[PDB]
C-alpha cells in the first residue's frame, strides 16, 4: 500500500557540546548587553613581574 | 695478632651490622598506592553565569 508515514525528520530538544567552552554570556535569543567575563591571570605558582 | 700488635681500640657495636642468622629483622613492608590513580594536571576554572 501507500506509505503515510514513514520516520521523517525528527527535532531535538537540546544539543550538547562535547568539547569544553570557556565562560560566556548569552548569544541566542537572549542576548546580553553587558562585558563579556573578565579573564584575570592569577593564583601563578612562581613569581612574575613583582 | 698476639706478638705483633700492642694496643687495641674497642668501639660499641655498629647497629648496622646484622649476623646472617637474624635476616628476618630486615623484613619490612612498602606501599605503593594503586594504578587506578589519575593525578590532574590541569587548573580549576571558576565561572558564574550571573
Amino acid at each position: 500500500g501507500e506509505i503515510i508515514y514513514d520516520g521523517g525528520l525528527s527535532s531535538k530538544l537540546a544539543d550538547v557540546v562535547d568539547k569544553t567552552t570557556e565562560p560566556h554570556n548569552a548569544d541566542g535569543a537572549v542576548k546580553d548587553g553587558r562585558i563579556a567575563p573578565v579573564k584575570l591571570d592569577l593564583e601563578k605558582q612562581k613569581l612574575d613581574k613583582l | 695478632s698476639k706478638m705483633n700488635v700492642s694496643y687495641r681500640l674497642y668501639i660499641k657495636t655498629p647497629a648496622c651490622l646484622l649476623p646472617l642468622s637474624d635476616y628476618m629483622r630486615a623484613q619490612h613492608d612498602y606501599v605503593s598506592p594503586s594504578s587506578s590513580r589519575v593525578y590532574i594536571k590541569d587548573p580549576a576554572v571558576v565561572y558564574t553565569r550571573s
